């Protein structure tokens, strides 16, 4: 049932400044009031990130990215178009192939052989008749065989309906494979920022454990479309997007100096041999 | 089993693959012959079986 | 074992020092979390003619 997509205008690939972001609880042991140093993959400080944005005003971009040694996920969202990420090395039904995918009734984790589309996608429909939306294409994969891992979460809803004015919510995320276990580790907070990362510390929390056994190269990111009768033309055209925006950053094997307080959250932290001054405050542990 | 791989495998990595393993120089395009084996092969077992 | 105020998340069994041992645990029966704190303390000194 898939279908591509025709009405897209290429762009150089946008950048941000990573500030102080990618820092997750490296454990599972609580610690309070003290500087402990460890050494972990993590996305170092003041780094470059690779910044994608979906917006009509039509720029949409959802390329299939490397997986180099885990991956820092973060999104600016208003209106829920982020929904899922394809984890694999072909993508072409040879292999297997974890699909991550929050379709709004129901968040599913599977590890299937999916023979996936050349430009996978979710969408959803504008209702003039009443102000109410529903999602009703779904459209990742064309088969699916060899499948070997699923979950699915609780039935839920979400508003899916589409927002205006400067984004509301802050989804930061960790991905890594080690040993076969897929290790997701995300943080969700509230902002009111337009453009860019928000500068600031916030640590990731793990979330999961996922044992998929999964040689993992090469990803993929998953965007929801709004289609409305203001969109005029086929499936391949009539379509709009909303405005959202996600950044993709790359882990490297850092020792990083972490600050838990005393209620055990992670406040701040030092990349150690970030720069000569790093390396001197993680010799003194300060 | 497999038999055959270009490489070896991760700890815990699962790998059911069942493309054609190039021995060879040549590309074998999906089939076998000489220099392009299967990957997988079976147990013969018995019970008159050491 | 003590009554503590460490509020753990809900991933987090044992709590640990700077030297790695254990500090507090969450009891597997109620959800409640204990200090460890050694018994033995302080010093003794013998004065003998
Ligand atoms: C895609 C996989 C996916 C993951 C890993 C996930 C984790 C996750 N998201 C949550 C909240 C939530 N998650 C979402 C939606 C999203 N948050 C995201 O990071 C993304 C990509 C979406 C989809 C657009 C919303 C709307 C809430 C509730 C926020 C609220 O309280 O209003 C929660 C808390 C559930 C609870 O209340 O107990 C978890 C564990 N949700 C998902 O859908
Ligand atoms: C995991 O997948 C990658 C990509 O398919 C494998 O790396 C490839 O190995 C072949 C071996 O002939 C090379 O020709 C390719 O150039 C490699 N590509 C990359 C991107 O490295 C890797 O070997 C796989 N790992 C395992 C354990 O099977
Ligand atoms: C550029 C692009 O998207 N090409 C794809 C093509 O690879 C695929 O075989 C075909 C089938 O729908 O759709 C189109
Ligand atoms: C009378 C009318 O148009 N009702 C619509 C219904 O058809 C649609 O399925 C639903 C989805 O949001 O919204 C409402
Ligand atoms: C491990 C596994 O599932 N192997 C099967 C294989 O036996 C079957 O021939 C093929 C086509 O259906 O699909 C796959
Ligand atoms: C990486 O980030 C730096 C910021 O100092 C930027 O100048 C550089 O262009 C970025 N990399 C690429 C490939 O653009
Ligand atoms: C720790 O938690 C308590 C809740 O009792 C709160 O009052 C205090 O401000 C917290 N400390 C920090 C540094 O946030
Ligand atoms: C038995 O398990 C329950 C948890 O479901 C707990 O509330 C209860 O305290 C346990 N029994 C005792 C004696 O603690």
């Amino acid at each position: 049932q898939c279908v591509n997509l025709t009405t897209r205008t290429q762009l150089p690939p946008a950048y941000t400044n990573s500030f102080t972001r990618g820092v997750y609880y490296p454990d599972k042991v609580f610690r309070s009031s003290v500087l402990h140093s460890t050494q972990d993959l993590f996305l170092p400080f003041f780094s470059n990130v690779t910044w994608f944005h979906a917006i009509h005003v039509k720029r949409f971009d959802n390329p299939v990215l490397p997986f180099n040694d885990g991956v820092y996920f973060a999104s600016t969202e208003k209106s829920n178009i982020i929904r899922g990420w394809i984890f694999g090395t072909t993508l072409d039904s040879k292999t297997q192939s974890l699909l991550i995918v929050n379709n709004a009734t129901n968040v599913v984790i599977k590890v299937c052989e999916f023979q996936f589309c050349n430009d996978p996608f979710l969408g959803v429909y504008y209702h003039k008749n009443n102000k109410s939306w529903m999602e009703s294409e779904f459209r990742v994969y064309s088969s699916a065989n060899n499948c070997t891992f699923e979950y699915v979460s609780q039935p839920f809803l979400m508003d899916l309906e589409g927002k205006q004015g400067n984004f509301k919510n802050l989804r930061e995320f960790v991905f890594k494979n080690i040993d076969g276990y897929f290790k997701i580790y995300s943080k969700h907070t509230p902002i009111n920022l337009v453009r860019d990362l928000p500068q600031g510390f916030s640590a990731l929390e793990p979330l999961v454990d996922l044992p998929i056994g999964i040689n993992i190269t090469r990803f993929q990111t998953l965007l929801a479309l709004h289609r409305s009768y203001l969109t005029p033309g086929d499936s391949s055209s009539g379509w709009t997007a909303g405005a959202a925006a996600y950044y993709v950053g790359y882990l490297q094997p850092r020792t990083f100096l972490l600050k838990y307080n005393e209620n055990g959250t992670i406040t701040d932290a030092v990349d150690c041999a970030l720069d000569p001054l790093s390396e001197t405050k993680c010799t003194l542990k300060s | 089993y497999r038999l055959f791989r270009k490489s070896n495998l991760k700890p815990f990595e699962r790998d059911i693959s069942t493309e054609i393993y190039q021995a060879g120089s040549t590309p074998c395009n999906g089939v076998e012959g000489f220099n392009c084996y299967f990957p997988l092969q079976s147990y013969g077992f018995q019970p008159t079986n050491g | 074992l003590t009554e503590s105020n460490k509020k753990f998340l809900p991933f987090q069994q044992f709590g640990r020092d700077i030297a790695d041992t254990t500090d507090a645990v969450r009891d597997p029966q109620t959800l409640e979390i204990l200090d460890i704190t050694p018994c033995s303390f302080g010093g003794v000194s013998v004065i003998t003619p």
